[PDB]
RNA sequence: ACGAGAACAUGCGCGACAUUCCGAAGAACGCUGAA
């Protein structure tokens, strides 16, 4: 049974988050760096590729990396099982489907109150305000029944690594700290049991 | 947008004409110095740009086509700050008097739309961009 | 022999990339209107793959038409001697005029450019890349035809179709969907029997 | 009196239409499946045999096909009467003659404007079930804006059966619009819509004013 | 064409540490022109999808803002501004506005694309 | 047989890898030429449709755009640059523009068809 | 007052079935609001 498990929750910023992206707008400030923004809502957005790449690199460095690597397809077999593998002759579809984390509407109302701008300027770069929150939604595709718990333990380890680390931008200079909160982890499709599944 | 005195129409080419008028050779020690608005420096015009972009961000936070009440209040505070900055420095006073920004923002308040505010701010952006270009 | 029609809307919850021939990485666009489009081949392929995953899989289905018999009944088969006509006929989903007017009201482009730096391991030198995507909130009006080859099979077939749609809403639709792309949601307008006399009111 | 009723109209493609054929062109592309083209104009065409075959198959399936059918002459009597029969000793002429549908002049002008090509190159693939590797494929299609002038002749052999014949023709057209024309239609290609310009009895004293097919 | 001659007059083979920079100007780079190229692509998509024989007012305002962006990138990168002086792109923008049709806009966009294409070809 | 001559002159084999593989124009494939050959197909259809011994103005402008496309493709891929320089195809485009007849463009299309056909042959 | 005269090379026929432009890929690093 190809069962699909869903993780939905929120990412609360802790510092001035900065994920860059090439774009221009009317009345753009003289700042040297704008933030990537969802074109439809013109709100700051966390691309899913950023979260996936950051967690992949964090897992690769924490588990132990083979010296002299030139390609991403040479990570640990568990990492290739989770985040995918394009290795020729050993193509593996990713069990992780991480989607773009949009600006949550609760934080949108909070920033509408008090006339707080979504993004501020630091002396210059543009950074997401601390009180902002982005709702994240990831999907785990069950391919092997026995390995789901191990994969979710690895996901929990990656979430913990990112929790104490930064997401894009000048994290070593104080831009990017975030925290993860989980609403529910339910087997949306299939008959797999995800009651005892947590990523934190 | 708005109509200047003597029948001039506020446009971006009008901003180019105004900034061309404001510039002088200002030859000192055999070398010219490009002076804009009685020698207005880049820092102060960029501070004015940041003041404008504060209102820009606070109006882009809203999807409403008309200006929000707090946006209008911030524009009034912008008028007050423009008056005081004109008072403090003769260069800023020359800039404000040659750009009619207070009159333009008053027209924007009367019209009460996002598009007219964007047009006025585009005129201001053209002013600052041409000022930095001719320098 | 009756033809039941399933029209509805597909809303892109995230950016939708479906490749087609600086670094634009173009998305498939309808040549006539030059608007983004979701090919019906992509929808049918993703649905068939997801449903085949849901049902059991033989070790190697290298011929690609030796799936579970429900899959062959729904999406068609080509085995020698036993050619089963595909009951489902997915269609290319074009850019909805409602969403097109909604975007034109704003100063919004139908396609965004997303930047990905592709940072390396040993060198840690980012390699710029740009992916063209359909902007969030766009809608495509989709039209599916089901042919009732056998009357007794219709309820089971539509149960399988709804399972496929449920899987697809939990999956992406082309592009790098494993890193936040191609996510979609289906809203069904009207399932009505266009041709024939089959009772389509229940389904 | 021999009465021939002419049905002339447009065949609007609602999706990419790929009616394959042995193709030749300048700088032959990597495509192994080019559409059929009218060689004198090089524009894509809809062969009348494709329309007739698809309509006859759909109408025969609607009427119902005899179990264990080995030939097209074993169809229902209505199908043989309308589309013609070749059975030994029971040959029935085809009342329905479906000409080739040429690329319209209107679509040709609308594609000369907008600087658009009448055809397109859809890029597909096929994810294998074992190696999970995509094998790129290219299919030539006709863009969804194109339309084709279609011309059909109905032969009035029996007067009293004309209304039933046109009911069957209307059923066939209605099935075909919901179905696809010749191509990879189960994957979205070949969607079609008929817009009947006129139905006039070109020959004979018969009148088809009340007669409609859509 | 005009673009090829302009670029080949612009191009220069500088020698640094034995390596050769076959570059129009020292500061010229694909991204600095590419910003204006992105704006041009947006407005070109607007006109090329709207299918109007006369340029729409919103497109005209976009071209005015395009002149503003010309001035802004002139202020930031001197290489971009000397390229603009060499290529007279702003004058073509003015001509396009005066004609107020889509055909002249398409020709001007093709001219700009030829400029960037020749720049890539030589560089 | 200029086409076969240039293809066989530029024909090469991957001896360095030690595994047999035929390399044309230092790695050219039909995928590299796809855009420009589709553009030439567009021009060929346009000229075939028109009944005129000399090329029309739209044909000439499209051929100038084809020259620009040749330059851009040369910039993007070294293989297409090698193919274009060795086959002198852009110079033949200039010659066609000089001649300004339908027959010369038909012969240019024949030459390009022979080029791509022989390239596919010797692969 | 022609080895002649009368005699449709015609009738039925979908270039059609099966096929995800996919698998991976952080907008990036080191950059004091300060003499």
């Amino acid at each position: 049974m190809y069962s699909k498990i869903r993780i939905v929750g929120k990412i609360d910023v802790l510092t001035g988050l900065h994920i860059g992206g090439g774009g221009e707008t009317s009345m753009i400030g003289a700042i040297a760096s704008p933030v990537v923004r969802d074109p439809y809502s013109r709100l700051p957005i966390i691309p899913g590729s950023s979260i996936k790449g950051k967690m992949r690199s964090l897992l690769a460095k924490h588990i132990g990396l083979i010296p002299g690597q030139k390609m991403h397809n040479q990570d640990a077999p568990e990492i290739l099982r989770l985040f995918g593998s394009s290795q020729k002759g050993a193509i593996q579809s990713s069990r992780l489907q991480i989607s773009d984390a949009f600006f949550s509407k609760a934080s949108q109302e909070e920033f509408d109150k008090k006339d707080l701008a979504y993004t501020e300027t630091k002396f210059q770069i543009e950074r997401v305000t601390r009180g902002a929150s982005f709702d994240f939604h990831i999907i785990y595709n069950v391919e092997n029944i026995n390995e789901v718990m191990a994969d979710f333990e690895n996901i929990k380890t990656a979430i913990h690594l990112l929790e104490n680390d930064y997401l894009g931008g000048g994290g070593t200079r104080g831009n990017g700290r975030i925290r993860f909160v989980i609403d529910s982890i339910d087997t949306v499709v299939g008959d797999f049991d995800s009651s005892n599944l947590s990523i934190k | 947008l708005a109509k200047t005195k003597t029948g001039e129409m506020i446009d971006l080419n009008f901003a180019r004409k105004v900034v061309e008028e404001n510039k002088r050779v200002k030859d000192n020690r055999g070398r010219q110095e490009i002076v804009l608005f009685n020698g207005l420096t880049t820092s102060k015009l960029r501070n004015l740009l940041e003041l404008i972009n504060h209102v820009y961000t606070k109006v882009y936070n809203s999807d409403d086509t008309t200006l929000s009440e707090d946006v209008r209040d911030e524009l009034e505070y912008l008028k007050v700050k423009f008056a005081y900055e004109s008072g403090r420095e003769p260069a800023v006073r020359t800039f404000i008097e040659k750009t009619y920004v207070d009159k333009l923002v008053d027209v924007v308040l009367k019209k009460n739309t996002k598009k007219i505010f964007l047009d006025y701010c585009k005129y201001f952006e053209a002013l600052v961009a041409y000022a930095k270009f001719y320098r």
